[PDB]
């Protein structure tokens, strides 16, 4: 599907992917529109031209992340205040919960934790990083006080990228506009590592604007670059924080912006940057799998629907929030690229059918595939 | 009668001709193989190639139209090849869908030389092979996220086939000369996750039997009796099978369930006198 313009979506966690398109805070109409809506969408509804249920808001969004379906949508608003919303059953109606602003006039990113779905994250401008407990958060907006980690480098660099550990609710990562990506241990209450690339081979300290961890391994983080030239992804294995265990090179031209490293699969990394291009890489080796065309130029968000991995969306200041399929093979029926695919699109692991896939056949014989996946097997069982 | 190491890449499908004398294997290596099976022997004939991505499933056509085997791959294309003169050649290539095609079964010879294609492109296609080579395709949207199965219903219009959803929904479709194409009938809900596979039985006994396997790790045997009659959801067991569930197959006669798991184990089931299920 496709819909209204400018906005930073957030995907749900139901197999019936639902979208939350709050309005962004970067662009402006040709006639200066104003009120952001925070509309909701479903891939079914009549021509998806009408939102399921909107909810007019004061200011505009900077981010939106859906707690792990716990019907909690965190918004990072213009005016350094985050607000949680509710939605009483997907498809039904979006309603607003509490709103905070323990921040210093600026809320940029909002990330929800995988394990311990009751934890959230926000990044401000003073290098502000907060951690709320969604359980005792709705309690009293009084001025509930979230937690702080605390360490190394700040100034006015605003954390504009939050990502948790996908194997230890214990850890996460900070990234902004500095040449340093931060690794955070919450039981050690403090930064524990300073990722920092500079080996461009053209010796230029690169900035780490984005961080996305590996979906299974507790020691791998993706660190995208900001530089408008020789942008990279760099796979770090904090087993050794001195050199990137892998480097996804020569893909984007101008800087990068967004990274979503598949969950169902660990060999599928989505990538959106400052150019009219969306890439899908294979972070194991580094082969560039396919290049999906973009809204026109500059896409901030791009994610796999959390639970429908063949589905992904691309937010863009350009025009509208576009949802696409991991595939879109040249038809035959109907003949502005469609989606040129480089070194193939390597079938996603949620297609790997190790299953014995048996079949009954002529004379009551039961065919199949052995426990070695390479050897067939024919037999005639006892129906009893 | 093992055919040890037929492929290099992991194998995705093992199907035999109507006379269980010749097989057909397909894998990720994008290649399919034809075979001969006797007592315990396995003669390897040709190796089908022209598939760009991993081959998913294949299906033997009725001898009525000679020797034909159809394959579908990630490459968003299904291909059929005949065996005129003992030498395998590619007869026609069907690629209407935009994305992987995960299932392809042939229609009961009665219907004709028809093939039912279900792609992950969310749509499904029906294609019969005329004379000259150019076929008249029939496509109709069937599911949200995509389509994973497309088993047929026996002969009886009155042409029916079940679809398994990427969106957790199992459906029934019946032809319609007035609609020009197969339209929806049922919409049996039941699985919490994705419908990995659904096979329809040929058991002509009083009531219809349909199987549905899914990532939700359960099988829901859909039993209905007549037009009016609604389909009765039935848990093959009130527990979860340790792993997913990929395939479900119906025995020729005696109506027994072949449920190819994911825990790498194949289980057989039968409906005892009451109406429940047990091993074998």
């Amino acid at each position: 599907a496709e819909f209204s313009r400018t906005a930073t979506f957030a995907w749900s966690h139901d197999k019936i992917p639902l979208l939350v398109s709050g309005t962004v805070s970067g662009t402006v109409d040709a006639n200066f529109s104003t009120d952001s809506s925070l509309e909701l969408w479903s891939l079914l509804a009549a021509d998806s031209e009408k939102p399921i249920a909107s909810l007019q808001v004061d200011s505009k969004f900077n981010d939106l992340d859906w707690s792990h379906n716990n019907k909690i949508i965190a918004g990072a608003l213009d005016n350094g205040s985050l607000e949680l919303y509710s939605t009483n059953e997907a498809n039904n109606a979006i309603n607003s919960m509490a709103r905070f602003s323990n921040h210093s006039s600026s809320v940029k990113t909002v990330k929800f934790n995988a394990k311990q779905d009751n934890v959230l994250a926000s990044g401000g401008n003073n290098g502000e990083i907060f951690i709320w407990d969604m359980n005792k958060c709705t309690e009293s907006p009084s001025n509930y006080t979230p937690l702080t980690p605390g360490q190394s480098m700040s100034s006015v660099d605003e954390v504009i990228s939050l990502a948790w550990n996908q194997s230890l609710a214990h850890v996460f990562a900070s990234a902004g506009s500095s040449n340093f990506a931060s690794i955070w241990d919450l039981k050690a209450k403090k930064e524990v590592i300073h990722l920092s690339y500079t080996s461009p081979n053209s010796g230029i300290k690169q900035q780490l604007s984005v961080v996305e961890w590996h979906p299974k391994n507790s020691t791998r983080v993706a660190t995208a670059t900001g530089s408008d030239n020789d942008p990279s992804i760099l796979i770090w294995d904090l087993r050794n924080a001195n050199t990137p265990l892998q480097t996804l090179n020569q893909g984007h031209q101008k800087g990068i912006l967004s990274l979503d490293w598949c969950h169902q699969d660990e060999h599928l990394l989505l990538s959106s940057g400052r150019d009219n291009t969306v890439l899908l890489w294979n972070p194991e080796s580094a082969e560039q799998l396919s290049q999906f065309p973009a809204r026109g130029n500059w896409c901030f968000k791009t994610k796999f629907a959390p639970e429908a991995p063949d589905l992904f969306a691309c937010a863009s200041f350009d025009n509208k929030i576009e949802v696409q399929t991991l595939q879109n093979l040249t038809n035959t029926l109907d003949e502005s690229k469609e989606k040129p695919s480089v070194f193939h699109l390597q079938a996603p692991t949620w297609y790997g059918e190790p299953s014995p896939a048996a079949h009954w056949a002529f004379g009551g014989k039961l065919v199949q595939i052995t426990p070695d996946g390479k050897g067939v097997s024919i037999t005639n069982p006892k129906i009893s | 009668v093992v055919i040890a190491n037929a492929h290099n890449e992991m194998i995705h499908d093992a199907v035999m001709d109507y006379y269980g004398k010749r097989m057909a294997t397909c894998s990720s290596d994008k290649t399919i193989k034809i075979f001969e099976v006797e007592g315990e022997t396995h003669k390897l004939i040709d190796t089908l190639t022209g598939h760009e991505g991993p081959v998913w499933r294949v299906d033997w056509a009725h001898p009525k139209f000679g020797t034909i085997l159809a394959s579908c791959s990630y490459d968003g294309k299904v291909m059929i090849w005949k065996e005129e003169n003992g030498r395998w050649s590619q007869i026609a290539v069907h690629a209407v869908h935009s994305a992987s095609v995960n299932s392809v079964q042939w229609a009961p010879h009665e219907y004709g030389p028809m093939l039912l294609v279900a792609s992950s492109d969310g749509k499904v296609s029906v294609v019969e092979f005329k004379e000259n080579g150019t076929t008249s395709p029939i496509i109709i949207d069937a599911h949200a996220i995509g389509v994973n199965s497309a088993s047929w219903a026996p002969a009886t219009e009155s042409r029916k086939f079940v679809t398994g959803g990427a969106d957790n929904l199992v459906k029934i479709w019946k032809y319609n000369s007035d609609a020009q194409t197969y339209v929806l009938e049922s919409t049996l809900e039941g699985h919490s996750d994705w419908v990995r596979d659904v096979a329809w039985s040929p058991t002509v006994l009083l009531r219809s039997y349909m199987a549905s396997v899914s990532q939700d790790r359960t099988c829901i045997i859909w039993t209905q009796d007549n037009e009016q009659g609604p389909w009765k959801k039935t848990l093959l067991k009130e527990e979860k099978f340790p792993d997913v569930l990929w395939r479900a197959s119906w025995s020729l006669s005696g109506n027994v369930l072949a449920l190819s798991g994911g825990d790498n184990k194949v289980t057989l089931w039968k409906e005892n006198l009451e109406g429940k299920w047990e091993p074998a």
